[PDB]
């Protein structure tokens, strides 16, 4: 029975680590987003005029 | 005209090319070199009045002075067809007889 | 620790603030030209002239008012300096 106490822990602890990875991901893209468009703005508003 | 945006330099013109899944840009870019250096000013009295460029800039390799571009090294004599006056001059800074 | 880690970054700060020296000294000394070829000694003065003539206003202004000019560019850092 200790088998199905660990089968229980194991797919809570499973799903808790899934909803974090995806949050992860998202974040992330979003600051790559942000990381391209601070570099255009580097690219074009410091090296010349705008 | 954004810098930097397509190519590295001054950028002229492209070409698109195909792939399996993607798309080839060749950008035809155009670069100096062979930089000199030479003497400035930035205006020149003369008569007690100020003359400034009208596009350029001035130069000189010692003994004469010459207008040019700003991107290639072409002298011309300086006349009053490519220069403007404006006022008399008693507080620009980097004033030089002519 | 207990379970998790966090990895350092590649670059140190001591590296991100050496290559924002190193622009900002190219942007002060050369202008614009260094971000094409080769960095090219330009005076700061008919750097700001040409910046004014892309802007539309005529390169007379600049050097008919250069004191008020440096005048107003030092209050304005002071007062960010002070304000952050
Ligand atoms: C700077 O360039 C000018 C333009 O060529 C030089 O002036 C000429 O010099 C040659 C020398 O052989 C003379 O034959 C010409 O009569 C000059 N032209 C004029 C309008 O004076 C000048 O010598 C150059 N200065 C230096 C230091 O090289
Ligand atoms: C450019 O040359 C002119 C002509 O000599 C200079 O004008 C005079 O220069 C003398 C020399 O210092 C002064 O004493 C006079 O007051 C100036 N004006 C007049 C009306 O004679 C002018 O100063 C020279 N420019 C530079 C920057 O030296």
């Amino acid at each position: 029975e200790a088998e199905v106490q660990i089968d229980r822990l194991i797919t809570g602890r499973l799903q808790s680590l899934q909803t974090y990875v995806t949050q992860q991901l998202i974040r992330a893209a979003e600051i790559r987003a942000s990381a391209n468009l601070a570099a255009t703005k580097m690219s074009e508003c410091v090296l010349g005029q705008s | 005209k954004r810098v930097d945006f397509c190519g590295k330099g001054y950028h002229l013109m492209s070409f698109p090319q195909s792939a399996p899944h993607g798309v080839v840009f060749l950008h035809v870019t155009y670069v100096p070199a062979q930089e000199k250096n030479f003497t400035t000013a930035p205006a020149i009295c003369h008569d007690g009045k100020a003359h400034f460029p009208r596009e350029g800039v001035f130069v000189s390799n010692g003994t004469h002075w010459f207008v040019t571009q700003r991107n290639f090294y072409e002298p011309q004599i300086i006349t009053t067809d490519n220069t403007f006056v404006s006022g008399n001059c008693d507080v620009v800074i980097g004033i030089v007889n002519n | 620790f207990n379970g998790l880690t966090v990895l350092p970054p590649l670059l140190t700060d001591e590296m991100i603030a050496q290559y924002t020296s190193a622009l900002l000294a190219g942007t002060i000394t050369s202008g614009w030209t260094f971000g094409a070829g080769a960095a090219l000694q330009i005076p700061f003065a008919m750097q700001m002239a040409y910046r004014f003539n892309g802007i539309g206003v005529t390169q007379n202004v600049l050097y008919e008012n250069q004191k008020l000019i440096a005048n107003q560019f030092n209050s304005a850092i002071g007062k960010i300096q002070d304000s952050l």
